[PDB]
């Protein structure tokens, strides 16, 4: 019967050519695709130049060396802790950063 | 247990009123309730039938022509449906009209077909298909009532010259001596009921969370 | 183009200024100003280092170095 | 003439707002404008293709052969196929070109309107010429009711809608009420 | 020339009728003075003096750190107390780092550095001169006058532009130091035109002020190129980018200085302190500032010395007649609440009004009736409307993208919404969030450049060791 | 909290801008009032308490604050709705016409200032689609007081109950009337000559809607409203503009087919549309060109309607289908910067 | 994987679906014919009664051209030999397009009755054209050319005998133009239609 031949050569054709295609060159899903710091914080005590939170930072935030120099940290501090555990006897003091007139910002309205 | 598919398709995740999808024939074939009925049985029966089709032939499909492949395994069994439903159930085949063709490119039809029906078993695959359909046959039931007690007052009129004179006990009447508001069974009509019933659908699922809590 | 850093731990101060290329550390410090800031900085007394080694008031400093005086 | 075929199907035959075909992509992509505008382009690419193609099927294949209670399968198998070249040719030729007509081509190659349209025009008896510009007319009305009820989306969504019907529910209120407003084109063409 | 017209704008009730009539007062000098070290815009001034130092009437309390800042000169001759925390005069209430002055009362000046004939010296020398002497521009913008001078001088300027059109109301202090001080500020103004070679001043006043214009163009009659001019009386108009386009026509390009149009901008008391500065060696030590309201006793203008505390300005003029509902130290327009009366008087401070409850408007807040009346008054041509819109969503790079980088904070939004809604408080509140956002970036991006670089030297520096003790053991 | 500023003030308010524009109504609605007798003042009445009564109710399910009661916004709905319905109309077509806008079409997106669609003229359009008999059945005018128009009782039986309106007390308009009588192969020019005078459509004293009738009470509130600011100038003059130009066209073009110019404008609900309707801030442009564009499509969407359209008069979906455009126009007609160019990169100087 | 097999599964797929479809064609192409026929003879029936006709109405279908209506599609109801009734179909445009509708006279110019079978009238307003509404259609029901003449197949606005609707009478005159277009062409066609 030439339905089913002319029906069966459509389907030969256009698979052959979508593969040759491939080989050369769900709905949900598809539309989806097209559509507190802190900062360390160092006593008058605690620190005796032991140089070990310098030695494990990797930023420059602790300046100093030598003994009995009171290293201090800087604004580059992340709270990271790499001085945390460094310190035998335990200067830094990881704190909240405090709030000043420099970072101060307005509240946003409350409702209309 | 292979009983969870079809409990949780019902509401967990509903076709027309989850997943967003099959929105044409819910908002055009819903003016009354029996047709939104019919058209829930004759996909719901599409979507088992394809669904089985697909699973028992799952390890034959090649990637990259998935599409055309299966739309054809569905379009034939949705052609078989329509010279069905032209043939013996034609009162019902002259009101779907277009409808009943257009469920090859029904997206719950594919979606299912392609999501579940490639990497389950038959009997998984069939559970699943019918509770969709049975979640999509709802909604339709719900939505057409609505609108048609609306429109007329009437609930499940033309029953037994549609789906039959066995189910002639479905024809009750609401609001008797009411020539009902115009504009539900208008196209104006359907797109608010269906917001109504997503928001509804939305409240009575925090209340059921909040209870539960 | 170097810093001064005063690493005093009530006032922590650092500095940037801009000195000749081949200066000294002494002067470096002078035109810095950081002795007007401070009355009671010893630049005789006190440590004087570069990136934590202790230096020499006259060793000469490249472009990028941190002077820092301290205890 | 043709100028009132096209306004009669872009304004007084919506195929959206009268027809309900392709609302699925049409409510799931209308919340941003450029994928709505990228897809609205596409989608009249494709269904101007579509119903040239259905109608040469039809009227070369299907009738002289007498099969014509096939056509709907093959209708779509074809527009299929179409759809996946117009993708493929277009993702790798103009890498550049895959970012307003190649993503969203995927979402329009089911989607109720490339098949709806073709088998509304077979009723109609039209020419190459009439279903091809059925395709087309269809295509631009689809395109101007997504265009303006992204708009409309945008607009809502910076608005203070209550939080039981914010999204979806409200999109679809809209709709109803812009399917009211269009209302009044009937019996114009 | 002939005097354009800008767009948007709004009338306010000027309320400059009742103290424009006294003449300048004069303060009793207070106990103590408060100076911030951070009066201006940029870095902060360093102290050079330590606690209990005599000082005497323009000493150098503190110096700039950097190019763009300015020193703090001390007010009057005594001791030293304290280095510490002193209020600021913020809405917030939070302390800055200040120094506090006990005054003697002698009230000594020092050996001032005076020069001879300005008009003989290179411009250089006389941006210097103003340099160090605390010139900080003294009309709301605190940015030093050095560097604009300076910035000035590389260009080509066409015009100087007094901007002498005071414009916020109940602030009267240009027009009573325009009424008195015309010839000096006349001095100053072709001093700044001998600075930057140009061709004419073109010296404005709004026609509120008859007679600041009366004693302006008496002043300047026989010098030529000075010119008077009388702008219309709308509150965006003593903006820069709004007058320059008054009195020019030329509109300044986004993201661009006053100087590509060649056009310097300076208020009417920085060119009086830069002719004092330039003629006699005095620094910046005190301004004169406008006590208004309903709830002072005689509302006056004051020549208040830098650092006197609120209280003593509130003092001299009578006192508190009743219940001041809100302390704004500037006019209502663009004031910000004082938290109490301690707090000091800044280089910047423009006024001390006390408003009362029925000159303050009462309002409801209510949804946006989209009336566009924002439109019509935005001096810079905007759409209010929208970027409250996108900043009450948190979105602020699409507020961005509807003019929140060229906004300026009139306030005539606020001024003509039929609902009242706090247009201002809402663009601020998103500009805070930008910035700070933009500082945690930069912040980000310097310990990440700081942190590569210490790596790397600190790793060529290992290597370099190694290989010399390498090369050393090879020789043993 | 510290408070910002500015802290002044212009003493504007949205209750003032919605009393002054129903006080601008005020004049039209009594000639309405006077010239239909009792019917249309107790369906004014019914309409009026119905959109308040809904609003609250709508607000206090809501949770929003009752003052916003006290804005007007509800009852000028209300008012517009009402002066735009048949003047002896059943209470249920005004009741269900303020359920239908206060409710749908401004309650359901938030409440004022939320709304994409114009609430009163949705209503209408709402009402005109469900219920066609009701809603074209125009009554002549008799004036109160003037021993034909029913008495107060016979009244309450036409509005509130179904009493019939007897026969010879509805008549036909002058746009349907036209329409018609151009279906019965009748050219335009005898249907206007014997059927249509000027001085007495401009007057008011035709049947139509309740507020619609008279072109001259609402032109000058109109142009008092234009003077005080509350509405620019832009809509109402591009509407009328548009109309006449496009009808003095078509009537130059074929006179015996169209009618144009001042039968177009002393007709329908073009004026109260172009100055109290399609003014409406909350659904129209913020811009200048925007508004223009705004009022030309107006004028070319009722124009067409009329002339070709099923519809006698399509001010309501013409309103309703710029409503639907104008996002679009807003964010593509932005006005110009300070120091830039329109399309928005810095100056060059 | 390969592009042989890509096309042999799309091949086979549309081979054995087009063999399936032909299949159930081949079943159910005759009870679809005798449904559409069946359901022609039900609209048929509606205007015509049983008893007045003996053969078959859809069998003996005649094409008549005329000067107005252009050609037609007489169908006869001939008892024994005789015509006793004709069903033919008239045009005509009313408010919202054109109204179709079916008319069958009997072999004297009697009106056996009327139903409107395509229209697109206002909903609610004029919609009482269709029988399952009003029986306003069932007015043409003894009528003819001899007891009516050419002054009462009007609507009582244009002075005539037929009511119109309450706010619609453009639908009515469509209605009776079609109705007196039909009694008139009857009655120019002699004999064949007549008898
Ligand atoms: C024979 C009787 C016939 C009666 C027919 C009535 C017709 C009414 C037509 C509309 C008129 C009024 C429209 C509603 C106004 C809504 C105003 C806002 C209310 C709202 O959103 O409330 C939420 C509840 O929603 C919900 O929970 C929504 C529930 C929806 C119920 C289902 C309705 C389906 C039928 C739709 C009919 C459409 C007709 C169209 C012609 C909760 O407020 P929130 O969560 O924001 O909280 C806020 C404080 N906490
Ligand atoms: C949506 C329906 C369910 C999905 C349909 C899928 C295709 C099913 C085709 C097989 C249908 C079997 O249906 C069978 O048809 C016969 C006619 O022979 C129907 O029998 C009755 O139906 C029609 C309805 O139009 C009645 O008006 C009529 O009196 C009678 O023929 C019954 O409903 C049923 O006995
Ligand atoms: C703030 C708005 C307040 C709205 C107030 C609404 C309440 C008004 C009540 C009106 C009185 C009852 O109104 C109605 O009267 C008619 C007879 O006239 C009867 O109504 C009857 O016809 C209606 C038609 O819609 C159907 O509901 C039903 O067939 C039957 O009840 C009932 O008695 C009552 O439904
Ligand atoms: C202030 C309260 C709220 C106002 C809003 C609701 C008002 C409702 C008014 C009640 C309804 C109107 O009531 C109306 O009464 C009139 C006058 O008696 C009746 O009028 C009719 O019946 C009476 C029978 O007594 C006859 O005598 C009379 O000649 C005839 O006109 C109407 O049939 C009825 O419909
Ligand atoms: C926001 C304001 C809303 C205004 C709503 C006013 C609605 C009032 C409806 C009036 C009633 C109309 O419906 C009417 O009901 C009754 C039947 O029960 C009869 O009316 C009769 O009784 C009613 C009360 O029962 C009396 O008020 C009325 O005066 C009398 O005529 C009429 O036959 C019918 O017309
Ligand atoms: C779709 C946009 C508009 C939204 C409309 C919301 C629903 C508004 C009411 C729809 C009612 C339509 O149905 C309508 O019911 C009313 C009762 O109210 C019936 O009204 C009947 O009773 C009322 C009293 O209750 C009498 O005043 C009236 O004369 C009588 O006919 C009407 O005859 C019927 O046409
Ligand atoms: C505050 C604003 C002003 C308030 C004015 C209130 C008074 C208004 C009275 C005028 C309204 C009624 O006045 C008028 O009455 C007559 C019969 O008497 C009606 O009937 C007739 O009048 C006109 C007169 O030109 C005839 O040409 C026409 O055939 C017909 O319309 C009119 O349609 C109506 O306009
Ligand atoms: C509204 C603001 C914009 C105004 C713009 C004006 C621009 C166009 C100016 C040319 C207008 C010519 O307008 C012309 O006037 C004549 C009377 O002279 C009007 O004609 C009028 O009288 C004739 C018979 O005399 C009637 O058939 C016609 O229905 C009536 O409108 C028409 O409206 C138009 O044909
Ligand atoms: C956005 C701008 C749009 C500009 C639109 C301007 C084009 C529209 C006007 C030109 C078309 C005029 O259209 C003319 O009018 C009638 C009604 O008046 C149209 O409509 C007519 O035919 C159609 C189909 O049979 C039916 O609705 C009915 O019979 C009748 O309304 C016809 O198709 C045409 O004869
Ligand atoms: C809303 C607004 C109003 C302003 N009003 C004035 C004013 O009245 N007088 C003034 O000198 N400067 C005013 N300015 C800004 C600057 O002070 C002025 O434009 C210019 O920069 C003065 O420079 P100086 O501080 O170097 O003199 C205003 C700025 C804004 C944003
Ligand atoms: C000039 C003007 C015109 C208005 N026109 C309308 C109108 O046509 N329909 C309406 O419901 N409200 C109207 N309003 C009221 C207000 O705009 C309406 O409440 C908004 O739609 C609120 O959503 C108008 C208000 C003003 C000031
Ligand atoms: S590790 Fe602790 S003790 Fe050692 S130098 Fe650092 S802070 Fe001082
Ligand atoms: S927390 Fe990290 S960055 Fe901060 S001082 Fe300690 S080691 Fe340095
Ligand atoms: S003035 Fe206020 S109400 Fe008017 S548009 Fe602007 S924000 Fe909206
Ligand atoms: S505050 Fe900004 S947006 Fe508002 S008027 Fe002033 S410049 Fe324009
Ligand atoms: S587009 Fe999803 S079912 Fe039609």
């Amino acid at each position: 019967i030439e339905a089913t031949l002319a029906l069966t050569v459509m389907g030969v054709l256009l698979g052959c050519g979508l593969g040759l295609a491939a080989r050369k060159f769900g709905v949900g899903l598809a539309e989806k695709l097209a559509a507190a710091p802190m900062l360390a914080r160092v006593e008058a005590s605690q620190c005796i130049g032991c140089t070990r939170c310098y030695r494990a930072c990797p930023t420059d935030a602790i300046v100093g060396a030598s003994g009995q120099v009171h290293v201090v940290l800087e604004d580059a501090c992340t709270g990271c802790g790499k001085c945390r555990d460094a310190c035998p006897e335990d200067c830094v003091l990881l704190i909240p950063q405090e709030q000043t007139l420099d970072t101060w910002r307005w509240d946003k309205p409350a409702a209309a | 247990v292979p009983w969870q598919y079809f409990t949780s398709a019902l509401w967990q995740y509903n076709v027309a009123l989850v997943q967003m999808l099959a929105l044409c024939p819910t908002l055009a074939v819903t003016t009354t309730a029996t047709n939104g009925l019919g058209m829930g049985l004759a996909t719901t029966l599409v979507l088992v039938m394809t669904n089985a089709l697909i699973s028992s032939m799952r390890h034959t499909i090649s990637p990259e022509v998935r599409n055309p492949v299966m739309i054809g395994v569905i379009a034939g069994v949705v052609t078989l449906t329509d010279m069905a439903m032209n043939a013996w159930m034609h009162e019902l085949y002259k009101v779907l009209g277009l409808f009943i063709a257009l469920i090859v490119t029904n997206c719950a039809v594919l979606g299912r077909a392609e999501s579940f029906c490639l990497r389950n078993p038959v009997i998984p695959s069939i559970l699943d298909g019918a509770g969709m359909g049975a979640g999509f046959t709802a909604v339709l039931v719900v939505i057409g009532g609505i609108r048609e007690i609306l429109g007329s007052g009437t609930l499940f009129s033309q029953a037994s010259s549609l789906l039959g004179s066995h189910f002639k006990w479905m024809e009750i009447t609401v609001i008797p001596d009411f020539q009902g508001i115009l504009l539900a069974i208008l196209p104006p009509g359907a797109f608010i009921v269906l917001g109504f019933l997503l928001a509804a659908k939305r409240v009575i699922d925090r209340k059921r969370a909040e209870r539960r809590q | 183009r170097v810093s001064v850093v005063y690493a005093d731990p009530a006032k922590p101060l650092q500095l940037s200024c801009k000195v000749e290329d081949g200066c000294s550390v002494e002067q470096a410090i002078q035109q810095s100003g950081v002795l007007r800031c401070c009355p009671d900085i010893d630049l005789k007394k006190q440590k004087v280092g570069v990136f934590g080694k202790f230096v020499k008031l006259d060793s000469p400093l490249k472009d990028g170095d941190r002077i820092e005086i301290y205890q | 003439e043709y100028v009132l075929f096209l306004l009669g199907t872009v304004l007084v035959h919506n195929v959206v707002l009268v027809g309900f075909l392709g609302l699925c992509p049409f409510m799931g992509v209308s919340s941003k404008l450029d994928p709505s505008i990228g897809l609205a382009v596409a989608t009249t690419l494709v269904m101007g293709l579509g119903g040239a193609s259905s109608w040469l099927l039809e009227h070369y294949v299907l009738l002289p052969l007498g099969i014509g209670f096939i056509r709907i399968l093959a209708y779509i198998v074809v527009i299929a196929g179409m759809v996946q070249l117009i993708e493929m040719i277009i993702r790798k030729a103009s890498p550049s070109l895959y970012r307003s007509l190649g993503i969203y081509l995927p979402l329009i190659t089911t989607n109720c309107a490339v098949l709806g349209v073709p088998l509304l025009s077979v009723r109609e008896g039209h020419d190459l010429t009439m279903a091809v510009l059925f395709g087309l007319g269809s295509g631009l009305g689809f395109s101007l009711i997504m265009i303006i009820f992204a708009g409309l989306r945008e607009r809502l969504a910076l608005a203070n809608v209550p939080a039981a019907f914010s999204g979806p529910p409200i999109a679809f209120v809209t709709a109803g009420l812009l399917a009211l407003a269009f209302m009044g084109f009937g019996g114009l063409i | 020339f002939n005097l354009s017209s800008i767009r948007g704008g709004v009338h306010p009730a000027a309320h400059k009728d009742l103290s424009a009539a006294l003449p300048i007062g004069s303060l009793p000098l207070p106990p103590r003075l408060y100076l911030p070290l951070r009066q201006h815009a940029g870095a902060e001034a360093l102290p050079m003096v330590a606690v209990g130092d005599k000082v005497l009437k323009g000493q150098l309390l503190a110096f700039p750190p950097t190019e763009v800042s300015a020193p703090v000169h001390a007010p009057t001759s005594g001791r030293i107390v304290a280095i510490g925390p002193v209020p600021a005069p913020h809405p917030s209430g939070l302390t800055t780092t200040g120094i506090v002055l006990e005054s003697d009362g002698e009230d000594r000046w020092i050996d001032l550095d005076v020069s001879t004939d300005p008009f003989a010296e290179d411009p250089l020398v006389l941006a210097d001169r103003v340099a160090k002497a605390g010139i900080v521009g003294l009309g709301g913008a605190i940015f030093p006058a050095a560097v604009k001078l300076k910035q000035g001088t590389r260009h080509e300027i066409k015009t100087v532009l007094v901007n002498g059109s005071e414009c916020e109301p109940y602030l009267t202090c240009d027009d009573r130091i325009m009424r008195e001080r015309a010839e000096a500020i006349v001095d100053g103004a072709r001093l700044i035109q001998h600075i930057l070679r140009a061709y004419s001043v073109v010296i404005a006043i709004e026609d509120n002020k008859p007679e600041a214009l009366a004693a302006m163009r008496a002043a300047a009659e026989h010098f030529g190129a000075i010119e008077v001019m009388a702008v219309p009386a709308l509150y965006p108009m003593g903006s820069a980018k709004q007058l320059i386009q008054a009195v020019t026509g030329r509109e300044v390009p986004a993201g661009g200085r006053s100087t590509d149009v060649g056009v310097l901008v300076h208020n009417a008391g920085t060119v009086y302190a830069i002719q004092q500065a330039l003629r006699f060696g005095r620094p910046l030590i005190s301004r004169v500032v406008t006590v208004s309201g309903a709830c002072v006793k005689t509302p006056q203008n004051l020549d208040v010395l830098i650092g006197t505390p609120v209280q003593a300005l509130i003092d001299a003029c009578g006192g508190l007649s009743g219940d001041p509902q809100q302390l704004l130290l500037g006019g209502p327009m663009m004031g910000a609440v004082l938290p109490s009366t301690e707090v000091p008087v800044i280089k910047g401070a423009t006024g001390l009004l006390a408003l009362a409850r029925h000159e303050l408007p009462n309002k409801d807040p209510a949804p946006c009736i989209r009336c566009a009346s924002c439109v019509d008054a935005c001096p810079m041509g905007l759409t209010p409307l929208d970027m409250a819109l996108y900043a009450r969503a948190d979105d602020y790079d699409g507020a961005s993208e509807y003019g929140l980088r060229d906004c300026i904070l009139c306030g005539c939004c606020s001024y003509v919404c039929p609902s009242h809604i706090p247009l201002v408080h809402y663009f601020q509140y998103a500009k805070g969030q930008q910035d700070e956002r933009r500082s945690a970036a930069r912040k980000s991006d310097y310990i990440k450049r700081q942190t590569e670089v210490r790596a790397a030297r600190l790793a060529e520096e290992e290597a370099a060791k190694a290989a010399a003790k390498a090369a050393k053991e090879a020789a043993k | 909290s510290v408070a910002a500023g500015p802290f002044a003030h212009d003493r504007s308010s949205v209750n003032r801008i919605m009393l002054d524009v129903c006080l601008a109504l005020t004049p039209a609605t009594l000639f309405g009032l006077v010239m239909f007798g009792w019917p249309a003042i107790n369906l004014w009445l019914v309409t009026c308490v119905s959109a308040l009564a809904i609003e609250a109710a709508c607000l206090r399910l809501l949770g929003q604050p009752m003052r916003r009661l006290l804005d007007g916004s509800a009852l000028l709905t209300g008012w517009l709705l009402a002066i735009s319905l048949p003047p002896w109309a059943p209470w249920w077509i005004g009741v269900g016409g303020s359920l239908f806008a206060i409710g749908i079409g401004k309650q359901l997106y938030g409440g004022i200032g939320q709304n994409p669609f114009n609430p009163a003229m949705l209503a209408r359009v709402a009402l005109l689609i469900a219920f066609p008999l009701q809603m074209t059945t125009w009554a002549l005018p008799h004036p109160l007081f003037s021993s034909s128009a029913p008495g107060f009782f016979d009244s309450l039986a036409i509005t509130f109950a179904g009493a019939p309106l007897a026969d010879g007390m509805t008549g036909a308009t002058a746009l349907g009337n036209l329409k018609t009588e151009l279906t019965l192969n009748r050219t335009a020019q005898e249907i206007l000559e014997g059927g249509f005078s000027t001085i007495s459509a401009l007057f008011g004293s035709t049947p139509g809607s309740l507020g619609e009738t008279s072109e001259l009470l609402l032109l000058v509130g109109g142009v008092w409203l234009v003077l005080r600011r509350i509405i620019h100038w832009e809509i109402p003059v591009a509407i009328l503009a548009s109309v006449f130009v496009m009808a003095t066209l078509a009537y130059l073009i074929n006179p015996e087919r169209y009618a144009g110019g001042l039968y177009q404008l002393t007709s329908g609900g073009l004026i109260l549309c172009a100055f109290f309707i399609a003014t409406d801030p909350v659904t129209s442009p913020i811009s200048r060109v925007g508004r223009l564009i705004f009022g030309v499509g107006c004028g070319v969407l009722i124009y067409v309607i009329r002339t070709w359209g099923s519809f006698p008069e399509a001010a309501a979906f013409a309103v309703l289908f710029m409503n639907a455009l104008t996002p679009l126009i807003d964010r593509y007609w932005r006005p110009r910067a300070y120091g830039r160019n329109v399309r928005g990169k810095p100056l060059v100087a | 994987p390969m592009v042989a097999y890509q096309g042999l599964s799309l091949g086979l797929v549309c081979a054995v679906v087009a063999l399936l479809l032909l299949t159930g064609n081949i079943m159910t192409h005759g009870t679809i014919a005798e449904q559409q026929m069946q359901d022609r003879l039900a609209t048929l029936r509606e205007v015509l009664p049983q008893s007045l006709y003996d053969n078959n109405p859809l069998a003996d279908s005649f094409k008549v051209q005329d000067a107005e209506l252009g050609e037609v599609e007489v169908l006869p109801a001939r008892l024994q030999g005789k015509l006793t009734a004709v069903v033919f179909q008239g045009r005509n445009i009313g408010y919202g397009g054109p109204i179709e509708q079916m008319m069958s006279v009997d072999a004297q110019g009697k009106i056996l009755g009327v139903r409107v079978l395509t229209h697109k009238e206002t909903p609610g307003l004029a919609d009482k054209i269709e029988a399952s509404r009003s029986d306003w259609i069932k007015v043409f029901d003894g009528l003819s050319l001899e007891n009516t003449a050419l002054d009462k197949w009007k609507v009582k606005k244009d002075g005539g005998q037929f009511d119109q609707f309450a706010g619609a009478t453009i639908t009515p005159r469509a209605v009776v133009k079609t109705v007196l277009q039909g009694l008139q062409f009857q009655a120019r066609h002699a004999e064949q239609l007549k008898a």
